């Protein structure tokens, strides 16, 4: 019964940007960290950015450093992923994860440490 | 009068093992005839002195340190161990003079759907001193890159959840841990037996 909904997308020109967000419900939002990843189509989901409940870090792969800027806002139990500055080499499907109520994952970028996933989201980025 | 030892042993809530909790015992009598009556200890053993004489000794203060770990890795509570938990967490001298004591806790400290309560430290640049206990939380480099305050690959947070599950492996259960040091001072005794 716990469910992730995004929203956001779409196709844009190189330069351009887009706002994800993602709203869970069954879950205690503000005490778990969300994640946003992603795959290309042929290859194999990589790790896009997170934001921790508890210690407040935040995490981001070297590649979407600086143009992308992940945030959230627990009173309306949504995650949010701005990406600016797009480039061709970021289109994909984009999903939502979220871990455990409570769980302090080390390792953001693993995706085994997120427990719920939701659809995915295309993002397609043109010339 | 006599040692608090319920307190200790009888706590509803354990502490983390990296950041371990320690209770001072003095000036009261020690009567551990609980640890001999009682098929729910799963470890007790002690080093330095005969487990089955403890009634007989006395010492000038005793140190009571606790904390959960899974069962794995209780054997990883001795003098010379090595392993995540020895190493990072919490580490016994070689010359540990006391007693080391646990027993399975999954029906206080696993819940359906997991307890995530309990953390380890999964990352540190270098090994625990005996009795040293660190706290700390700054993001762990394991690489050349500088973190710059911001997680990623080789940019870990050090601590992890534990994740007890009522259904887990007997080794992944969550196991309630003792460790009792005893210390000798140019002073008079004043934890003794009955
Ligand atoms: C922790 O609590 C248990 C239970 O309350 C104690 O075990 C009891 O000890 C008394 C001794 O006075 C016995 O008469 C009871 O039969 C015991 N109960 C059980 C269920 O075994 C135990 O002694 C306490 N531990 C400490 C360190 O105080
Ligand atoms: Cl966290
Ligand atoms: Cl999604
Ligand atoms: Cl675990």
């Amino acid at each position: 019964e716990v469910q992730l909904q995004a929203s956001g997308g779409g196709l844009v020109e190189a330069g351009g940007s887009l706002r994800l967000s993602c709203t869970t419900s069954g879950l205690t939002f503000s005490s778990v960290t969300m994640g946003w990843f992603r795959q290309a189509p042929g290859k194999e989901r990589e790790f896009v950015a997170a934001i921790r409940w508890k210690f407040g870090n935040l995490g981001y792969a070297d590649s979407v450093k600086g143009r992308f800027t992940v945030s959230r806002d627990n009173a309306k139990n949504t995650v949010y992923l701005q990406m600016n500055s797009l480039k061709p080499e970021d289109t994909a499907v984009y999903y939502c994860a979220a871990a455990r109520v409570g769980e302090i994952i080390a390792v953001l970028i693993s995706p085994s440490n997120y427990a719920y996933w939701g659809q995915g989201t295309q993002v397609t980025v043109s010339s | 009068n006599l040692c608090p030892f319920g307190e200790v042993f009888n706590a509803t809530r354990f502490a983390s093992v990296y950041a371990w909790n320690r209770k001072r015992i003095s000036n009261c009598v020690a009567d551990y005839s609980f640890l001999y009556n009682s098929a729910s200890f799963s470890t007790f053993k002690c080093y330095g002195v005969s487990p089955t004489k403890l009634n007989d000794l006395c010492f000038t203060n005793v140190y009571a340190d606790s904390f959960v770990i899974r069962g794995d890795e209780v054997r990883q509570i001795a003098p010379g161990q090595t392993g995540k938990i020895a190493d990072y967490n919490y580490k016994l001298p070689d010359d540990f003079t006391g007693c080391v004591i646990a027993w399975n806790s999954n029906n206080l400290d696993s819940k359906v759907g997991g307890n995530y309560n309990y953390l380890y430290r999964l990352f540190r640049k270098s090994n625990l001193k005996p009795f040293e206990r660190d706290i700390s939380t700054e993001i762990y480099q394991a690489g050349s890159t500088p973190c710059n305050g911001v997680e990623g690959f080789n940019c870990y947070f050090p601590l992890q959840s534990y994740g007890f599950q009522p259904t887990n492996g007997v080794g992944y259960q969550p196991y309630r841990v003792v460790v009792l040091s005893f210390e000798l001072l140019h002073a008079p005794a004043t934890v003794c037996g009955p």
